[PDB]
């Protein structure tokens, strides 16, 4: 339970939000990055180093 | 609330995954303990091949998911031991996880696993004491054939099953191309009979009816069809002004072009066959689709269902002349045996066990793979885990003179070939880490590295007089996608589930 | 649907242990009886002491126990009775095999002492099975001992005479060789059970009414196709034509009896009596096979090829009225095998049951005229198995010593439970019989009409070595099926 | 096994007891409102047992029985299940003493044929048909009840009705088969008649001639139907041979017999009447000799069933009834012609010519007769206790726990009728072991006496089939052990 | 209450389960937690005394394993192993509703000949035959079995085959002696003569005394009848200077003015001995035990001819030597720890003990189980004899013979199913010399090997665990 609506939290908010989504693409980076594994939902499984 | 990621997801893939490899490591080798299938619907089989296994189970992790995509593009390649693929997954994954206990980054465990398997390959085509010469090996092959049937009483009945299986893969051999295709298949199998009755016949015989129930049923001559020609009181007049028609038009068409043995797919009345029996040719109504190849491979032509292409060399085409009462209790089948070599071949079955069904068409496809591999490369390892002791000696030694962290891969990697003879010696009932060490210094004090498991409880260890024998491309085959998948599953940590929504 | 590895094998065994204790109390001549609901509505409160109804009858979702009740099944299409006794063996089996994996042996080491213990009760069962002279120097009372001891929980005690008398004429006649088509049951209502006597044929009337003569003498007889007769209107009348035309193509033989499987109404009955032709509708189907065979008329569709001579032949075919039932006679086939029994009782599962179980009697018989080889029953036969097996462990080194032993209790609690259910001690008699069995040599057994050790030789409580070499060698293989079998989508 | 077992022994017991105490002719009436609103107001407990929610097997044995003792004798119903409920009551103390149940139902069956050999001798038999005893039989049973008034009214029609037929049917015993019953809504009940031959009561109205000597019967069940080609046919065909009485049914359809071909059967006026009884159809049939036939093309020449007075009749002056003699073989079930103003005397009537025949039959099934009321029960729970001393073994018990439950018969006799139930049975007991069998229990008066002098008598066989019966059932629920739903 | 019972014994028989053959594990006797701090042992014997025992059925086997420690020493684990198998056994026989009486009766015929077949193979060795050594060193080295001290084993051997000619009077246990002190090992035990308390008037005091007739002391206006009382005991040191004596026991508490009077008198008074020791000093030195001495003048003290006392080495290494009935032969080792103590006086007994069981009668069977499996097989031959229920009862008492050969190869860390399994086997045909040897962990000949166990001690065992079986398989309730 934590409520972040004000301005510092807003800032904090967006930025917690990027690093969440930096770290879904961190590992990715470079000629030899690790793959990560999504599927749609019904079984097709992507498995994608870009 | 919770999200699992990093290293933690690495450490929960493979206690899944090998989770997997824990149900089939019990079922390798041919005194592993043969397991059941269930549906859903209810239907009940057992199976010892770990590919059906694999296949016809439902997981429920996307790990295990990519396990059996891949092990099933590991059927096509071998189809013999896909279990022991999984087994090394299993094996290398934990060993891989006992490397990041100390700290290793899983890309370095897995190209050091590479490394290792480089090391493999390698050294098996050094502990190669293969015979090249197998091809006229017909004596041999009793025993090449022996050990795919061990784990039954079809060794029994091996003197016809395994000659059987030499003589299919003589008809088979296409001497410089040397693959069964997909016209080749060597299966009819009789849901019913005995142990010798699965038997040499290269023919067709299929469930179908005949033309007069009560005909006789000896039609020599080659000149024989095969209809596309479907069925498409002044209307069941003018049905029977188009019934006689087809007999003047159909038939006569026939007369010009050379169909005799009308095998109609769909319907018709058999009174003007019966009219066809009193000028006596036969025609069957209701025949079915797909058997055209089999059936017009019988002296080597090839599918022709047309009303004007079947012509006097593209007939439906016949094997050898011999006439036994197939159906005994059930109707008489079709004779489709009668004049020449079938290239597209495929034998006589009469098992009654869908067991003995399933071995001998699967069975005979690993023969198709590995007899192939007397002909396309023939290149043979003695197994029953010799291969894996041997290959991981020199892991072992491999893992010496050379200066990397990445040498702690390759004695992870060599361990995590022991479980092969380990569960050899477990499914066989025996102590399963003092028979395999046991047989590892055995070969450190002699060099034969063709000590193995005795898994068929028999004399010695030695596996030359008992011809546990595989092929060394499905040996290299099976290492090298083992851990090509090895390193797929280390290159993948997030798995980001859709629809499972994370808050 | 996936399971772990110590559940799996467990409720397997569980699965299958339960299903041989749902055949346990129905075994032997003293069976207490178990009732069958299917909850339903009305679903009858049924009794009954034979067993193979029960797993007929059980709907199991266990499928290790499913593979149990389908080896009973092949039981009970290759002998008929015993399958409960094989079934309670092989639970009896998986019983001793999960106390050995308590002892944590392995399972194959298990099967591997099961299947040369099996070995030896094969030839052990080959040790004592004399052939008797009830078909060598041809006695009766032997029959009437093998159609004795199969006949156990049935109603025919009367007419258990008839049916050795049947034995005696099949051993004599009715052997085609040992016709197992022959078997022909049927019965009526009202009365007992001591009303069976000889047939030869099924029980359908002239249905033109009595005006239809009884000696219709040479039938040529088989299937026809539809009721002969004299736009849609037009287009059957136009068939009803062609159909006339085919009734003038069959009055050209001469026939007195056939058989017009489909339902005919009127002016089709009338022209059959025109053209003496009989209609008989869709009976018991192996009788039809009995009148394709041993009368002659076969299945069939249409009749436009046969025309002439084409036909089953036969010489004299009778449907007569005895006892004011439809009760007829089909006596003068031209191979006087299936004799029909007719029999005028009072229940209806009887319709069934005296078929299946002249049809299991006459299966052992049959595996008496193939080998008339039998062992003494009463759980002799059984103690004989237990004790060579015993001694074959005692001789066997290594861990499978331990897995025949077990196997040797699993034939001893064999005749423990028809003791068990005799309402007769049990542990001390059989452990008395086991113990006479040893030194006071094979031919002595268990007796339960009056409960005690005795010559099972004098007492003639025989059993054909057929049945009991396919009860050992079943209930054997389907515990090593299951046996060979762990963790898997194996059960829900 | 046991655990089963012995739910079964409570369930059947106390099915037992729910009608225990109906017992007797004092026994009292019940009212259980189970189910959705069963106001079962009745002192007879065979259809309290028809109305009882059963939903456990041997439970619903009983109810088994209770059908299977109206089958046999018609009598005593409740008796076969009290009996069986005592009696499965008491082999829990076998079962907990030790006996496995085999051994309990075996020395049951062994206690039964002793009762039964006991019982059969001990009686007071009759020799000859006997028509004196038959009608004091009947004033033991057709009396008591509103038809006492019509007593002689109905008891010597019946013995003469077996007197004109004394049937060859289980050793020339009275079945359900003496001469074809028939019952009239109206008249008084002294217009009842004994008939010779099949009646009809159903409205025939025809104005032209019904009576014919020649009385041609057929069975056409092809009624008219609505679509001419299917429909004047059998009446074509009635012109060919002149079946002047034939009875209809409308099997087909619902149009019977149209204007069309009801002129043309009524140009000769046939014997009309439509929608037969379905379970008299063929006695009706097994009276005529004709054939009961709807397909009109299988109408024969050997269909022409025979009668020799056939009438629209007036009988007692109002009747409108359809007699008809000279048949094949006619005669099809005991008649008694049940006419009656008021409908009380029309039910009570026939039920107690049904309860009549119920009892010669079984007066001649076993021509014995002993004294009813409690005194065969104390005798036989005497004579087989006497027996358990001498059988050895451990059925030595079992008799003798065959004996003690039927000890219930008395004692409920003895409660039902207000008395003391266990000190009046010892003295029952003490007076039989020195006196005689006949002492017992006369509820019709509420007394412990000598009841052949105070005339409480049955047939042997009642007593008999319901021992039968009740150990039968014993037996069985003895021998069940195991149960399994989910087919 | 039937069930506790048998729960409370073969939770006894389970603590010495894991301790059964010298290849035993040791348990951790911690306990209240004032000074528990750590106890290791491979004694299963000390172990069941360590117990606080709470199911009084236990009790029972308790007490027979203590009935068995006094008898011959080393033998409650098996006795105590033995007995919970039976029990073991037995309530799986009640399950398949036996009365117990006929499993009490089947006990007993079976243990008779259990009994007789051990007299069947009853070996007698070459000591007390043809006079060898090794043969009787065989048996004096298993009985020293889950210990240490195989160094001086040959002086322990040395102790056994002088006591055929010194120290046996019928077998005689009381002319043993063992002491140590702390500081060395295993070779350091030698021959001694008696204990260890030395010469204390000083360095006055000499070596050699001349004849030691030897017994106990007593002790050593109210002050003035406390000087009379100080004149009574100066009585007394005038009347033992008219003796003649060299050495006296002093069990009572003495200071410095009876001392040095005692020892200017010649009188060695040797304070408060334990009085096992002074049982040695009692009829092997002859000198006996009193409280007042007054009435012994001249004539009715103690008799002996010479005790010396010497210092060798750090101890009171005094070696009293000379003595009248000189078979007081004395182990002084100087142990490692405080735990050798006991143990090679209690293993000393124990060896000594069935090593005078066999210069009473040297008959032997083959250890290592073989004999439990011959006992197996003879049992088992009998239930296939006799009808009845109780040939059942037989069975199972085949079964926990078969069970201790099974624990000693299980608690070596080998397998025990198969070759237990195949020894069973082979004992059948391969006559009884063949057998289970532990240490290598295989199948051999037991004779050949010589691993041997006297019968006074098998017999000991087999029949008292029985006895113990049919005591507590009797009671039911409470």
């Amino acid at each position: 339970g934590t409520d972040s609506s004000q301005g510092i939290p807003q800032l904090v908010s967006n930025i917690s939000a990027c690093q969440v989504i930096a770290e879904a693409v961190r590992t990715t980076l470079g000629p030899r990055g690790m793959d990560k594994l999504i599927v749609d939902g019904r079984g097709k499984a992507t498995i994608s180093n870009d | 609330k919770s999200r699992l990621m990093g290293l933690e997801a690495l450490k929960s893939h493979i206690m899944a995954a090998k989770a997997v490899a824990n149900t089939m490591r019990t079922s390798l080798g041919p005194n592993g303990l043969d397991k059941m299938m269930v549906d859903k619907d209810g239907d009940v089989t057992v199976t010892n091949d770990g590919a059906t296994i694999l296949s016809m189970m439902d997981v429920d992790h996307q790990i295990a998911k990519l396990m059996v995509e891949l092990s099933k593009s590991q059927d096509d390649e071998i189809g013999d031991g896909t279990t022991g693929v999984v087994v090394l997954a299993g094996a290398l994954l934990e060993e891989a996880e006992q490397l990041l206990d100390r700290g290793i980054h899983p890309i370095r465990i897995a190209d050091g696993y590479e490394q290792a398997a480089r090391v493999a390959i390698e050294h098996l085509d050094k502990i190669s004491d293969s015979v090249l010469v197998d091809i006229k090996d017909t004596e041999p092959l009793i025993q090449t054939a022996k050990t795919t049937l061990g784990s039954k009483v079809v060794n029994s009945c091996h003197r016809q099953m395994a000659e059987i299986a030499v003589n299919a893969v003589l008809t088979v051999a296409d001497m410089e191309r040397r693959d069964v295709d997909f016209e080749l298949i060597k299966v009819e199998g009789k849901v019913g009979g005995r142990l010798e009755d699965t038997k040499l016949i290269k023919g067709v015989i299929v469930d179908k009816d005949f033309s007069h129930p009560q005909m006789p049923k000896k039609v020599e001559d080659a000149k024989i069809a095969i209809l596309t020609c479907p069925f498409e009181v002044e209307d069941y007049k003018a049905l029977q002004k188009y019934e006689k028609e087809k007999f003047e038009e159909m038939i006569q068409q026939i007369k010009e072009t050379g169909a005799n043995l009308a095998i109609c797919q769909w319907g018709f009345d058999d009174e003007a066959n019966h009219l066809l029996l009193q000028n006596n040719l036969p025609a069957v109504r209701w025949v079915g689709g797909p058997e055209i190849e089999l059936i017009a491979i019988a002296t080597g032509g090839r599918i022709v269902p047309r009303f004007s292409e079947l012509t006097a060399e593209k007939l439906g085409f016949a094997g050898l002349v011999q006439e036994i009462s197939f159906g005994t209790t059930k109707d008489k089948m079709l004779v489709i045996e009668q004049c020449k070599n079938s290239r597209a071949v495929t034998i006589f079955i009469r098992g009654g066990n869908k067991m003995i069904i399933e071995e001998a068409k699967r069975s005979l496809h690993d023969a198709l793979c590995v007899i192939r591999n007397l002909i396309r490369d023939n290149r043979v390892v003695y197994g029953g885990g010799a291969a894996e002791i041997s290959c991981a000696l020199a892991v072992s030694q491999e893992a010496d003179k050379c200066p990397t962290l990445e040498q702690y891969a390759m004695r992870a990697f060599a361990d995590a070939l022991e479980v092969i003879p380990m569960a050899l010696s477990e499914n066989s009932g025996m102590n399963p880490i003092q028979t395999m060490t046991e047989v590892r210094a055995r070969q450190v004090k002699e060099m034969n590295p063709a000590l193995g498991i005795d898994c068929l409880h028999k004399g010695t260890n030695d596996m030359k007089q008992q011809h546990v024998i595989e092929t060394l491309i499905g040996k290299k085959q099976q290492i090298s996608l083992a851990t090509q998948m090895v390193r797929m599953i280390l290159k993948i940590d997030d798995i980001r589930k859709p629809g499972e929504s994370e808050e | 649907d996936e399971e772990r590895a110590e559940t799996a094998r467990l409720t397997s065994f569980i699965g299958a242990i339960a299903i041989g204790d749902l055949v346990k109390s129905t075994l032997g001549p003293k069976g207490m009886d178990k009732i069958l609901l299917s909850s339903g509505r009305d679903a009858s409160l049924m009794v009954t002491n034979d067993g193979a109804t029960i797993l007929k009858n059980i709907g199991v979702d266990n499928p290790a126990a499913k593979v149990l009740v389908d080896m009973s099944r092949v039981q009970d299409d290759e002998v008929g009775d015993g399958t409960t006794s094989v079934t309670v063996l092989a639970a009896e089996l998986l019983r001793e095999a999960e106390s050995l994996i308590a002892k944590k042996i392995h399972p194959q080491t298990i099967i591997a002492g099961w299947r040369e213990a099996t070995k030896a009760a094969r030839e052990a069962l080959l040790s004592s099975a004399v052939d008797h002279g009830s078909d060598e120097v041809k006695f009766r009372q032997d029959l009437m001992n093998i159609a004795g001891t199969t006949l156990s929980s049935k109603l025919l005690t009367h007419h258990k005479d008839h049916f050795t008398k049947l034995a005696v004429e099949a051993v004599l006649r009715l052997k085609g060789s040992g016709n197992l088509e022959a078997i022909h049951i049927i019965k009526k209502l009202g009365g007992s059970l001591a009303d069976s006597y000889l047939d030869e044929g099924f029980l359908l009337d002239k249905k033109i009414g009595v005006n239809q003569p009884k000696r219709i003498e040479n039938a040529k007889i088989l299937i026809a196709n539809t009721g002969m007769d004299t736009k849609v209107a037009e287009i059957e009348h136009a068939e009803k034509e062609k159909m006339k035309e085919k009734v003038e193509r069959i009055l050209k033989h001469g026939i007195n009896c056939f058989i017009n499987r489909q339902l005919i109404y009127n002016y089709p009955e009338q022209l059959f009596g025109a053209a003496g032709v009989m209609a008989i509708e869709h009976a018991d189907f192996a009788g039809v096979e009995r009148l394709a065979l041993v009368t002659g008329g076969e299945i069939a569709s249409t009749f436009d090829h046969p025309e002439l001579v084409k036909l089953g032949s036969c010489k004299l075919i009778e449907e007569v009225m005895i006892g004011e039932d439809k009760l007829i006679h089909f006596s003068g086939v031209a191979l006087g095998e299936a004799c029909t029994i007719v029999l005028r009782g009072a229940t209806q599962q009887i319709l069934d049951e005296a078929e299946r179980s002249l049809h299991d009697a006459l299966c052992v018989l049959a595996q008496t005229v193939k080998d008339s080889r039998t062992v003494y029953g009463g759980g002799c036969s059984e103690m004989l198995m237990a004790h060579a097996v015993t001694q074959l462990a005692n001789r066997t080194p290594g861990k499978e010593a331990v897995a025949m032993e077990s196997y040797a209790k699993a034939l001893r609690m064999l005749p423990t439970i028809i003791a068990d259910n005799a309402g007769y001690d049990s542990a001390d008699l059989v452990a008395q019989l086991r113990a006479a069995h040893s030194e006071g040599n094979t031919t002595a057994g268990l007796d339960m009409r009056e409960g005690t050790i005795g010559d099972m030789a004098i007492l003639g409580i025989t059993e054909s070595f057929q049945v009991k070499r396919q009860v050992l060698l079943s209930a054997a293989e389907a515990a090593e099926v299951i046996l060979r079998v762990d963790n898997i989508i194996k059960a829900a | 096994p046991a655990q089963i077992r012995f739910s079964n022994i409570s369930a059947a017991k106390a099915v037992a007891d729910a009608i225990r105490t109906s017992l007797g002719p004092k026994g009292m009436d019940k009212m259980i409102q189970d189910g959705k609103g069963d106001v079962t107001i009745t002192n007879d407990g065979a259809t309290i047992l028809k109305q009882m929610q059963v939903l456990h097997p041997a439970a619903r044995m009983l109810v088994e029985l209770s059908k299977a003792q109206d089958i046999e004798a018609g009598d005593g119903t409740t008796s076969v299940v009290i009996i069986a409920g005592s009696l499965l009551d008491s082999c829990t103390k076998l079962l907990q003493k030790g006996i496995h149940p085999t051994i309990i139902s075996e020395s049951f069956q062994k206690a039964l044929e002793k009762g039964i050999e006991i019982l059969t001798d001990m009686s007071r038999p009759v020799e000859l048909s006997d028509r004196e005893t038959l009608l004091n039989s009947a004033t033991t049973s057709l009396n008591s009840k509103v038809v006492s008034q019509y007593s002689s009214l109905l008891s010597p029609m019946s013995v003469n009705a077996v007197m004109k037929v004394i049937d060859p049917a289980t050793a020339t015993s009275v079945d359900l088969r003496d001469i074809k019953i028939v019952k009239k809504l109206g008249g008084t009940i002294d217009d009842c008649e004994l008939v010779e031959g099949l009646v009809l009561t159903q409205k025939v109205s025809n104005s032209g001639i019904t009576r014919v000597e020649k009385a041609k019967i057929g069975l056409i069940q092809f009624c008219l139907s609505a679509p001419r080609a299917y429909i004047l046919n059998l009446v074509k065909q009635i012109k060919k041979t002149g079946c002047n009485v034939l009875l209809i049914q409308k099997s087909i359809l619902r149009d019977a017999l149209s204007d069309l071909a009801l002129h043309f059967l009524n140009k000769m006026k046939i014997m009309v009447i439509k929608d037969i009884e379905r379970e008299d159809i063929e006695f009706i049939c097994k009276t005529i000799g004709t054939k009961p036939v709807a397909h009109i093309d299988q109408f024969t020449a050997d269909m022409l069933g025979s009668a020799e007075l056939a009438e629209e009749v007036n009988l007692n002056g109002s009747g409108k009834l359809l007699k008809i003699t000279g048949c094949a073989s006619p005669g099809k079930t005991v008649t008694i012609v049940v006419r009656g103003s008021n409908k009380l005397v029309i039910e009570e009537a026939e039920r107690s010519i049904h309860d009549a025949l119920c009892v010669i039959r079984c007066l001649v099934k076993k021509r014995a007769l002993i004294a009813g009321g409690g005194a065969p029960e104390i005798e036989l729970a005497l004579r087989l206790t006497e027996y358990s001393r001498t059988l050895s073994g451990m059925e030595s018990y079992c008799v003798r726990a065959f004996a003690d439950a039927m000890e219930v018969i008395p004692s409920t006799l003895a409660e039902n009728a207000g008395l003391n139930p266990i000190s009046t049975v010892t003295e029952l007991r003490n007076r039989h072991a020195q006196g005689e069998k006949t002492a017992g229990i006369n509820v019709r008066k509420g007394g412990i006496s000598n009841i052949l002098e105070e005339l409480v008598v049955q047939p042997l066989l009642v007593s008999v089939s319901a021992l039968t019966l009740a150990t039968e059932t014993v037996r069985s629920i003895l021998k069940i052990d195991d149960v399994v739903n989910t087919r």
